[PDB]
């Protein structure tokens, strides 16, 4: 009966939105983080190109952000959800060593094995916090351990190999205390280049003023205090946690996404165009590793919707995620140019009203900055002519603002449209 | 343990005039492109010819490479493949487990109180190839060991009273992301592996990777025009243990003229350089080619090819920097 | 015993009468501030902060297994000889559970090999559990001590691993660390990060970051000299204060809906203030400011013996927190000038160099009439060009 329930859920095409909403229900916003975490949890199918090479099925995630941006909450949720989860840290204070090492027993003078965090989390989800601070031995061994997923030792005849195949979901803080968009991702993070290169999905959590989200988060925190006293952004049903766990276990036991259905021509064209932009601009070039990450994310999506075959929608979603991460890792001007160039791929399965909301946010930011520059203080209500929004929508070939006004997202952000004055009014 | 049938096969294979290009293609079939690097690796694998003069000093016959370039160019896979094709080889990764030993060490077993004298990886790889990855991350002691082994080719152990000197005659093939200067000066050919944005090349590489991932199930598919790894091993061992070539008089004249012209041009350009060391490196490359074709004398074409390889690698590395 | 009425039963009738009198005092705030620190003159804000720390907040634990902080910490930074150590001395005198140190602190696992037992000697943090740990010379701590203090502030635990014995020891206490600015002179031009040599997480975890300035006020100097000479020449007693503090800590106020809405409004106002570029703040605000405000409101409710939080408590806490934060024309007009340039660049293709500058003169002059302002705008444009010309940098 549980299998039939899982099959029935697989029948519903729009289950991805459900499970994306389910990830970290207590956390508000950061939809990119939730999407990445869901993709990591569902995992990708691993392959073995003979003995010469091995293709790992893990989807690593790195979360570099700002202080007080709900980074540890995601790790806690993944620990509480995913089975075989190991929580560690790198700062110290009895922190478990990331990689195993052979240290001869001091009292008995015998060579012994001391397992690391990666070894204790094999076939599971490893979680690291404060990943920027690490021991030098760990700093030099993490690269190889993540590359080969196995630690091999040879000391005085003791030839032991330990298997460490785990999904790493790390977090850290940037250099200087804040993330500077002017500099590249590598400069902001106090980590060597190969270590960052090993991670597939890179997510940046910046801190910006969003008064609506500020008020909602304040309500959430105060209500949490009240509950412990002594809202669907995706707008779609949220799956039960237990049924979600059964679905995940099904997606790791009775499914094997094959890559027979593929369009290598479009992938090659995307690779060539992205490499053109990267090399011409002088920023970080796209390598084959990004292609492999895209393939793994595509297989993860295929398992996510319980399809034995990879529908081209999953390929487009994987390309979207990879492009979003890679573009966001660039410099500010480079990121702007790359967003301007690549817009068709990035717009796959994006709500038009969502883009209208982005345009409205831009206009509100303009008005607020103008008010603070001229009047010094701000104003409770913000009104901007609709004509600018209509023109920018025509630029993106969008229209029918009345349907957007009738949308619940328009009301939730405290927007009101004055037809008589042709003005959109927002209250705080 | 080689049967006469295999010897006949080796003679037939070496008799072909296109053995050089065949060996170049046979190296790392999976990796696409980089023909010049493959040719240089072939030259390294076959190696030069060792000589002894009446004074007792012996001129070494090894060839050393170095691959510098951006990450993501599959250096590690190439090094691993090279390690599996030489009759004798070893793989050490820099700063990872101290890159194996790389230093002959004298530890004391505490229970038995005995002293054990393990040689380094270089000693174990005598008369072979030593592939090192992450050359710039080397520990200082291993850096000293590398400096000593590349110059005198004798690793010495002086600790805890025990004082001996081991022997290590190995060709070093190392790859690093970016720049110790003395060791970089010791190397014969320095390849700066850049990247290109030819649309055809990028599309072909992406298609090849995608096809490999698609045919992970069809990994049993073979390749044509290449040489099996065991056959390559036996061929390398036979050529190394049978034929040691020497230069001819005409090749010597041509090389001397080219060297004189190069040095005069370099001096004139500096007024607006190639040294004897690089001349000997070119000599060793020519001898390696001659040994590869199983001949007792290296012709002028070998000298021309060695000059071309040197110009492609070391001269271009000097000019770019 | 944790029930307030239970301890009242333990207490005598006169003690209960005194407790009731203290609870009904309208000026209990000022009386407690004066009695707690009589010798020190001025600096009432720091006294109020220390009193709120002594009262503390209501701890909570989430259903998810996490635990919410119920303690607040205060760090004092001031010029030399500004009586900052006197605060710690009086706090230690009043508090029986206070543990004074001078920057061993965590634990000492000494194995009694005679009995083969790892007997652990409690450190400064352990002895100060469920109380206040005064740590003078906070800026002189070694890296190990800094790591231990940050771990104690983040996870309220003490982890020790000596001789292959890993253990975790609970430690829930408030820190009243005090330190001097780098160089002994507080530069108002520089922010708190530059003035004080402390690691970023440790600086971030702190609340009520009070700053002391000598100010060389002559009247205050006369008062100080007279106080010193008189020393050479209290509304409530310490016991009464201790009894009332225990009684108040036995309470547990809870937030109300009206107080909740007012808290949300005040947090919105504070975040708008921080985001405003009129005056640069010494430390950027986060959700931690909101959590600190909630803790301060709970402390105020405890002190006034009320069993529920009311908007007046939030008003007082917001005033104190706002006064805690210190804020460190040409740029004001330059921001809107950049706004106009960017908007015109997107809307219109034509973009000249000097002619657009001449137009921007009148564009900024649309609401003012001053030629001297126009020549000042030209000078500002010249300086900007000396720096950059609408370069691709952000903001
Ligand atoms: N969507 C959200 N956005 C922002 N804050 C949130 C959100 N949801 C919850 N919070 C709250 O924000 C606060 C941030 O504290 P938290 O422990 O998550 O910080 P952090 O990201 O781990 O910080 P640091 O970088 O210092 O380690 C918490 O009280 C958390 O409950
Ligand atoms: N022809 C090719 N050219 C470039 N990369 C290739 C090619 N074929 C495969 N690859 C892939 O490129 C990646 C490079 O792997 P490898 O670790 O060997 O190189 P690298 O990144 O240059 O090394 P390092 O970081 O140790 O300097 C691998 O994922 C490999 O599968
Ligand atoms: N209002 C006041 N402000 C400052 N000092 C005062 C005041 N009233 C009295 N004093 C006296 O002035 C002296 C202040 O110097 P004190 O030695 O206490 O400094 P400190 O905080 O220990 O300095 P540091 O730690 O920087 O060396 C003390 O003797 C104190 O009793």
């Amino acid at each position: 009966e549980d299998v039939k329930a899982i099959v029935a859920l697989s029948k519903d095409e729009r289950i991805g939105e459900r499970i994306f909403a389910s990830i970290a229900p207590s956390i508000y916003g950061h939809e990119d983080i939730k999407r990445g975490l869901a993709l990591a949890l569902f995992g990708g199918e691993a392959k073995n190109p003979g003995g010469k090479h091995k293709v790992r099925g893990d989807i690593n995630v790195l979360l570099c952000g700002d202080p007080g941006t709900a980074k540890s909450q995601f790790l806690k949720y993944v620990e509480k959800v995913a089975s075989r989860a190991v929580f560690t840290t790198g700062q110290g204070a009895s922190a478990v060593g990331l990689t195993a090492y052979v240290q001869r027993h001091p009292v008995t003078k015998e060579w012994t094995l001391e397992a690391g965090a990666l070894v204790l989390a094999d076939r599971g989800v490893c979680l690291i916090d404060e990943f920027d601070k690490m021991n030098d031995q760990d700093r030099t061994s993490i690269h190889e351990a993540m590359e080969q997923q196995s630690i091999s030792i040879s000391k005085a005849g003791i030839v032991t190999s330990l298997q460490a195949r785990c999904t790493v979901i790390a977090a850290s803080n940037p250099i200087g205390g804040r993330y500077d968009p002017s500099l590249t991702f590598s400069e902001n993070v106090d980590l060597t280049e190969p270590i960052v290169s090993r991670f597939d999905i890179l997510c940046v959590v910046r801190d910006t003023v969003d008064p609506v989200q500020d008020e909602m988060l304040a309500r959430f925190v105060v209500s949490s205090h009240i509950k412990h006293h002594p809202p669907n952004t995706f707008g779609v049903e949220a799956l039960p946690q237990e049924v979600l766990k059964k679905y995940i276990m099904y997606a790791k036991e009775k499914i094997r996404p094959k890559l027979n259905q593929m369009d290598q021509d479009k992938v090659a064209k995307m690779y060539s165009d992205l490499r053109k932009e990267s090399m011409a601009t002088g920023s970080i070039p796209i390598t084959v590793r990004h292609i492999e990450s895209m393939i793994r994310m595509a297989e993860a999506h295929a398992r996510m919707h319980l399809r034995d075959y990879v529908v081209e929608d999953d390929v487009n979603m994987a390309i979207r995620v990879m492009l979003e991460s890679f573009i966001d890792t660039q410099k500010f001007s480079v990121m702007r140019s790359m967003r301007k160039t690549f817009a068709r791929y990035l717009a796959f399965r994006r709500d038009n009203n969502e883009l209208l909301l982005f345009v409205l946010k831009q206009l509100i930011a303009e008005q607020v900055t103008y008010q603070r520059n001229r009047y010094g203080a701000q104003q409770d209500t913000i009104e901007v002519p609709e004509k600018d929004l209509v023109d920018k929508a025509r630029q993106i070939n969008i229209h029918n603002l009345s349907a957007f006004y009738d949308s619940d997202l328009f009301k939730m952000n405290k927007f009101t449209h004055d037809v008589k004055k042709k003005l959109i009014i927002q209250q705080f | 343990a080689i049967t006469p049938q295999e010897e006949e096969e080796f003679r037939r294979l070496a008799a072909k005039p296109d053995i050089y290009e065949t060996v170049a293609k046979s190296i790392a079939p999976s990796i696409y492109g980089s023909s010049d690097i493959k040719k240089a690796i072939a030259c390294l694998l076959f190696g030069g010819s060792r000589k002894r003069l009446p004074d007792g000093l012996t001129r070494r016959g090894d060839v050393n490479l170095l691959m510098l370039g951006d990450p993501g160019t599959a250096k590690s896979q190439l090094l691993k493949f090279v390690e599996r094709c030489s009759p004798i080889g070893v793989y050490t990764s820099g700063k990872g487990s101290s890159a194996a030993g790389l230093t002959a060490s004298v530890m004391r077993d505490p229970v038995s109180r005995n002293f054990i004298m393990e040689g380094g990886a270089m000693v174990l790889a005598d008369g072979g190839v030593v592939c090192i990855d992450e050359f710039d991350k080397m520990r200082e002691d291993d850096r000293v060991a590398i400096h000593e082994a590349m110059e005198q080719q004798t690793i010495s152990i002086a600790k805890a009273g025990i004082t001996t000197t081991l022997n290590s005659r190995c060709s070093v093939l190392a790859a690093a992301n970016s720049v110790m200067p003395t060791i970089l000066s010791r190397f014969d050919m320095i390849f700066i592996v850049k990247d290109e944005h030819n649309e055809q090349r990028d599309m072909t590489l992406a298609k090849h990777v995608m096809n490999v991932h698609l045919s992970a199930r069809t990994q049993s598919s073979s390749v044509e025009g290449e040489v099996d790894l065991n056959t390559l091993k036996k061929y390398i061992a036979y050529c190394r243990a049978k034929c040691g070539p020497r230069l001819s008089a005409e090749a010597a004249e041509k090389l001397k003229n080219r060297y004189i012209l190069m040095r005069s041009g370099a001096r004139e350009h500096e007024r607006e350089p190639i040294t004897v060391r690089q001349l000997e490196a070119i000599v060793r490359i020519s001898e390696s080619l001659g040994k590869m074709k199983l001949q007792p004398f290296a012709t002028e074409t070998d000298v021309e090819e060695a000059l071309r390889l040197f110009q492609v690698s070391t001269l271009d590395a000097a000019m770019s920097g | 015993d944790q029930t307030a009425e239970s301890i009242k039963n333990q207490m005598t009738v006169q003690e209960w009468e005194k407790v009731f009198e203290m609870s009904q005092d309208k000026n209990l705030y000022h009386n407690l501030c004066t009695s707690l620190f009589p010798t020190i003159h001025g600096n009432d804000e720091i006294k109020r902060g220390v009193l709120l720390m002594l009262f503390g907040g209501v701890p909570k634990t989430t259903m998810e297994g996490t635990s919410l902080r119920g303690d607040i910490n205060v760090c004092i930074v001031g010029d030399p000889s500004t009586s900052k150590s006197q605060f710690l001395k009086h706090v230690e005198e009043f508090s029986p559970r206070a543990v004074y140190t001078s920057g061993g602190l965590t634990a000492a696992v000494v194995k009694d090999e005679e009995s083969h037992e790892f007997v652990i000697e409690a450190g400064a943090l352990m002895l100060a559990d469920n109380g206040v740990c005064c740590i003078d010379e906070f800026d002189k701590m070694d890296l190990k001590d800094q790591v231990a203090i940050h771990e104690a502030m983040e996870q309220q635990t003490i982890s020790i691993t000596k001789a292959g014995v890993k253990a975790t020891l609970n430690a829930r206490t408030s820190i009243l660390a005090a330190a001097n600015p780098v160089g002994g002179r507080y530069e108002r031009s520089k922010s708190l990060k530059h003035n004080v040599n402390l690691s970023a997480p440790i600086m971030s975890r702190f609340d009520l970051f009070f700053i002391l300035v000598d100010e060389c006020n002559e009247v205050t100097d006369y008062a100080i000299a007279r106080r010193i000479v008189d020393l050479h020449a209290r509304v409530y007693s310490i016991e009464d204060i201790q009894r009332y503090l225990l009684f108040a800590r036995q309470f547990q106020p809870k937030i109300t809906k009206e107080a909740e809405e007012f808290i949300v409004e005040q947090y919105r106002r504070l975040r708008q203030r921080d985001g405003s570029g009129v005056a640069k703040s010494s430390w950027r605000i986060t959700v931690r400011q909101l959590e600190s405000l909630i803790r301060l409101s709970e402390s105020m409710a405890r002190m006034h013996c009320s069993d529920e939080v009311q908007p007046k408590h939030v008003k007082e806490a917001f005033r104190l927190l706002s006064k805690s934060i210190i804020r460190v024309k040409q740029i004001s007009n330059l921001l809107v000038l950049y706004m106009q340039k960017m908007e015109e660049t997107e809307e219109e293709c034509h973009l000249t160099t000097t002619d657009l500058v001449n137009w921007y003169l009148k564009e900024m002059e649309a609401e003012i009439e001053t030629e001297t302002e126009l020549i000042l705008k030209k000078r500002l444009i010249e300086k900007v060009i000396h720096r950059l010309i609408y370069y691709d940098h952000i903001l």
